């Protein structure tokens, strides 16, 4: 995409929708992914703490 | 682990003052740095 | 077998691995210096005197001096060198006799390479203090100060 | 002397071996005293120099060559007193050629050695020619011959301080520049290195 966005990373959809919101505003260009799945101890310790 | 460390560095400090081959020197330096690292992880690097 | 390739590359291979336990690694590292005889020390011996009373003259001509000729000066730069390089031969001849002593003291209180870095620093000394006038071999006299 | 944090050099993923481009075997090897690493190398100088420097190489070359030919007339002597020795006295055709057996292992064993001074010296020769920051050189003994002909035009050390030297002079800004580019054009497993 055009944000700081690594190919082969891994983000909240919330987030990623707020920033290609925010892009597609100020210069439209997608960022875009496709959803996966994570086990819980992987979530667990990709967390914002 | 404290005492071990002080030990090293107080006796390179002696060592490159006093002035020594570099063989010397580096094996006091590599025996500060296995210290350090012990200090920290004790057993992460070779045996504890 | 010994000749046309044969050993030479496996002696080399073999120095150049990591040996990681530090003592090993400083065997390894002490085992590059060939042992010494009597005459070899005794010149030494000779080098490191001239090499300190060089110095001694460098210091009285500091202050108090002449403004030295190069051939005056660079003579004695060069016998200090000398002398300093030889000391360093010697100590690093004669650490595998610091090591065969600090072997002993081992399995109470420190650890075997600080012993080893002991009877090192035990060892500067004894060459610091060495007299070879006395005629005598340089390792009764270092194995004291060692111990 | 300063001392690298275990944590940050020794894990499951390197940082310090990511952040420097160097395998975790190589940090070590530099970090426990184990070998050198070239710290920095002056580019222009160099490569101003390098035509002098060829020469003095190669003036150094003819040196070797001339000593080796000086060897060859020796054993040219040599062979000629076999011939008088042996081809001119009572002796039979296999003892006159053991002699000449014997000269012909010797030159053989001499010329075999004068060759590896040759591969040691053209070895020399080629790390000096293809030296460059963040390289890591086993076996002091070359280090010590570098050194010893070219003590200026790089500084090389052993241990932290060389890994400190190495983290000092890195342009961050650039190196993250060059990953992002190779992101966006190459792909596999350069792709996921890069990543």
């Amino acid at each position: 995409g055009s944000t700081e966005f690594l190919p082969g990373s891994l983000i909240d959809r919330a987030e990623f929708e707020a920033e290609n919101r925010r892009v597609v505003a100020e210069g439209g260009e997608p960022a875009a992914g496709r959803p996966v799945l994570m086990g819980i101890t992987k979530a667990s310790l990709a967390t914002d703490s | 682990l404290y005492r071990r460390v002080i030990n090293r560095n107080n006796r390179l400090k002696r060592l490159i003052d006093l002035g020594a081959p570099e063989i010397i020197v580096n094996n006091e330096k590599r025996m500060l740095q296995e210290s350090v690292d012990a200090l920290f992880d004790n057993g992460r690097r070779g045996r504890p | 077998e010994d000749e046309s390739e044969a050993l030479r590359q496996a002696r080399k291979d073999a120095e150049l691995t990591a040996s990681a336990d530090s003592v090993r690694a400083y065997l390894k590292q002490i085992g590059k210096v060939a042992l010494l005889n009597a005459e070899e020390e005794v010149e030494l011996a000779k080098r490191i005197e001239a090499g300190l009373y060089a110095t001694q003259l460098m210091t009285e001509l500091s202050e108090r001096g002449e403004k030295l000729p190069a051939a005056q000066r660079r003579d004695m730069m060069w016998i200090c060198r000398d002398g300093d390089r030889a000391k360093n031969h010697l100590l690093e001849a004669n650490l595998r006799l610091v090591v065969s002593l600090a072997k002993r003291y081992t399995g109470r209180g420190m650890a075997f390479l600080d012993l080893i870095q002991e009877g090192n620093l035990g060892l500067i000394r004894a060459v610091e203090k060495f007299d070879y006038t006395k005629g005598y071999k340089f390792s009764t006299y270092a194995t004291w100060w060692i111990r | 002397a300063p001392v690298t944090h275990i944590w940050y050099f020794k894990g499951v993923p390197s940082r310090l071996g990511y952040l420097l481009d160097l395998a975790p075997k190589d940090l070590e090897k530099i970090i426990y005293f184990a070998a050198y690493v070239i710290t920095s190398v002056d580019e222009e100088m160099r490569h101003n120099e390098l035509s002098t420097l060829e020469a003095e190489m190669a003036v150094e070359r003819k040196a070797v060559e001339d000593q080796r030919d000086g060897e060859l007339e020796a054993r040219a002597q040599k062979l000629e007193a076999d011939l008088a020795e042996l081809e001119a006295e009572g002796a039979k055709a296999d003892a006159r050629r053991k002699v000449r057996d014997g000269g012909e292992r010797e030159m053989r064993q001499i010329r075999d050695r004068a060759q590896r001074e040759l591969d040691r010296l053209e070895d020399i020769w080629s790390t000096f020619t293809k030296l460059a920051p963040k390289q890591l050189i086993v076996d002091e003994n070359l280090y010590r011959e570098l050194v010893d002909r070219y003590g200026e035009y790089f500084t090389g050390a052993m241990g932290a301080e060389s890994i400190q030297k190495l983290i000092e002079n890195f342009d961050i800004d650039a190196e993250a520049e060059s990953l992002r580019d190779v992101i966006r054009n190459g792909k596999g497993q350069k792709k996921l290195r890069a990543l």
